[PDB]
């Protein structure tokens, strides 16, 4: 699929972006991505 | 790959999906069982039966 | 009824376990009866409303051809144009001018969705525009048009089989239909 | 508070869902979600995590 | 969802035995609330689409009565037609025809937002469609219109007491009214 | 079918005991599919006589339709008038009247989209509004029109000098104009 | 730029906002908002990592 | 959520049933073997493998 | 019975199989396993445990 972007006429001229807000639950893959960039540093200190 | 999720209208408006009837030889990669084979290695070397036969032995 | 059964919550398998299994037996009869019994009360429900709707219909086309037929054999040599001041709403206006105008002023503010990046320099104020960024290949479930379980005579018929428990949520919903020349196509294998 | 996919005809005779740009302000419970997620190994040592 | 249940054949009574039929019997819990609330769907959908039938009928009836009334009661200028070729906008047409062909290729650019699946099936080439998929709980807020601080004659009438020193962003805002059968209604108890 | 359980008549904790618990279960389940096969049923059922209903309503406002334009059609109407029922694609119709009710049906399903909060109190039903929440400040990627290489057009040429790697992408074009009295203006200094 | 509000006529006179559905590959400021997440963990300790 | 048969109108008129072509990965719930899993499954040892042992032992 | 292979077109024109999502009940002749009794026989005796068992017998 392709993503588009949203414009709008402003006052005068301009065609001016517009962004339309969502909510988490409407992303699609927003958890695996923060799963695979979850931060995994030290895995145990001492074995704890 | 491109694996689509079939989907088709409701009788009342809505979308709900589908799987379809396949066969063995149609899936690709699926590495068969013959459905004997499974019990001809189901005894093999047992690790129960090793036991019993290393205490019998020693009986 | 709303269905309220009882859990296991006992310690001993008891007196209390088999009288609250009992009433849990009972309760799933009752329910089951009343289940049966809405179905039937929307079987009626729904064909007296129907039998109604059609009385009505059979009760105005009456009335209305009764109104032509008065207009027949009555009034003579009308006019197109007097006639095409009344619209499709049941709206009388004073000219067609008239009429023309209030179409006019209602219709010319309606939007147009503008796709492509040319058009959109040229888009009124009451306008939208998307235009494409970039393209994800992502996994995308398909509505085939032409593929239904309830109706015969389609392309390909389906018939139901065990459902299998549990199911899963639809992703990137695509609308497309399947065979010659389509977006997606079949043949033989050999 | 429902959440709608965008449908859009394709050239010849399909309807593919599109999906709109936002911005990270846009997102209503965004940092409410970043903030729950939770370190998998050890979230701190003596009180102190990061550049240990 | 289809009902699937834990069957018991095996000779066994003890912990997994009374989970697996305390999961019985929420499952079947859950069914009998899946099943009530496809019975009120029912409901629901069917008084949905009679509405529209009557709707329609309606619509009908005072359309055709109003042109046969007009029809009547109606007569033509002697000049109808050539002053009834400016627009809203002064820009005269040579023929009623011109005018109304650009009209209509004007307005048939125009876009239509289609909420319905059965709708985005027979789609134009430049709408759009929002068909749903799911539902988060969410907290709204709403924007009560008959609720007013400086009316002084509304149903409900607001008058400032404090502050708080404190805000938060409107989530999922909401357009209503509160009263009588409505979206929002009150309602006492002492 | 009917539900028809059995109830635990015996306190013995036998096989017969398990067979027929496992026998209630299984009913609960080809219960369960018979009544969502009777829902089904129930959708269709209505579906079936709303498109009858519906099929009926719409041939009965076509037959009087008809009467009155084969009564006013073919008598003195303008040569103008009946060669404007032709519209621009050439589609032949009855009586403008005919005309105009079918193009009004049509452009009238179209939607508007309304950008201020008292607009979106008197929405019809097919629109859509868009509301500011607040602003983000960010960066834009002005796109614009009077600027261009092609050959010479534009009131500012741009000239061709080299290009370098590390290609970006745009993130909010603002398509607009520069000059006089636009949004972005020249002012010479030094 | 602009973050707006997409309001919808519900069945009876609402005016109610929906949430469209949007791409991970579409927000504007996702990764460095990720990056900049609360949640670090530690990523070591005196110089070591992992196993320590 | 439905498993279904698909079929399509043969041109006797008989609604000829057709298998659909898949692939592994794409069936849900599959569970599968990986040929050198396989392969090890196989090669084990004998129904009396751990028998041998016992009696060179006792000789 | 006939054995078909889907396919869809991208905007440029050209076919790809695409694989249709199945689920494990509607196919016919997978005879899978349980995904828990391959275990009982991934572990076996891999000819190690039972020489070990008749050498410590013997000792």
């Amino acid at each position: 699929t392709e993503i588009k972007r949203m414009l709008q006429t402003k006052e005068d001229n301009s065609k001016e972006q517009f962004y339309p807000e969502t909510h988490v639950a409407g992303i699609v893959g927003l958890t695996e991505y923060v799963s695979g960039q979850l931060p995994t540093g030290v895995v145990s200190v001492n074995g704890k | 790959t491109k694996i689509v999720k079939m989907s088709e209208k409701n009788e009342h408006g809505t979308l709900e999906q589908f799987y379809p009837e396949t066969h063995a030889e149609a899936v690709k990669g699926l590495v068969s069982v013959s459905e004997e084979e499974k019990t001809i290695w189901d005894q093999k070397e047992s690790t129960a039966g090793a036991e019993q036969k290393a205490n019998t032995a020693l009986n | 009824m709303k269905l309220d059964l009882w859990k296991w919550e006992m310690l001993l398998q008891g007196r209390e376990f088999r009288n609250k299994t009992n009433d849990n037996w009972q309760k799933l009869m009752d329910w089951s009866d009343f289940i049966s019994t809405g179905l039937s009360a929307i079987y009626v429900y729904v064909n007296k409303a129907d039998a109604t709707l059609n009385n009505k219909i059979d009760t105005v086309d009456k009335a209305v051809n009764a109104r032509v037929n008065e207009l027949i054999s009555g009034t003579e040599q009308l006019s197109e144009v007097v006639d095409a001041r009344s619209d499709a709403f049941g709206a009388r206006y004073p000219v067609l001018r008239e009429r023309l105008n209030q179409e006019q002023l209602n219709f010319s503010k309606k939007s147009t969705i503008q796709f492509d990046a040319s058009t959109i320099i040229s888009m009124e104020k009451q306008d939208i525009g998307l235009l494409t960024s970039k393209k994800i290949s992502e996994a995308q479930t398909v509505c085939f048009l032409n593929i239904s379980s309830l109706d015969e005579e389609a392309d390909i018929v389906l018939e139901k089989t065990g459902e299998t428990s549990f199911s899963d949520n639809l992703t990137s919903l695509v609308f497309a239909k399947i065979g010659t020349n389509e977006r997606y196509q079949m043949e033989p294998v050999g | 508070t429902e959440i709608k996919r965008m449908l859009q005809t394709k050239e010849d005779n399909s309807k593919e869902q599109f999906y709109p740009e936002t911005h990270v302000a846009g997102i209503v419970g965004l940092t409410e979600y970043v903030s729950g997620q939770l370190p998998t190994g050890v979230v701190s040592v003596n009180g102190k995590a990061g550049r240990v």
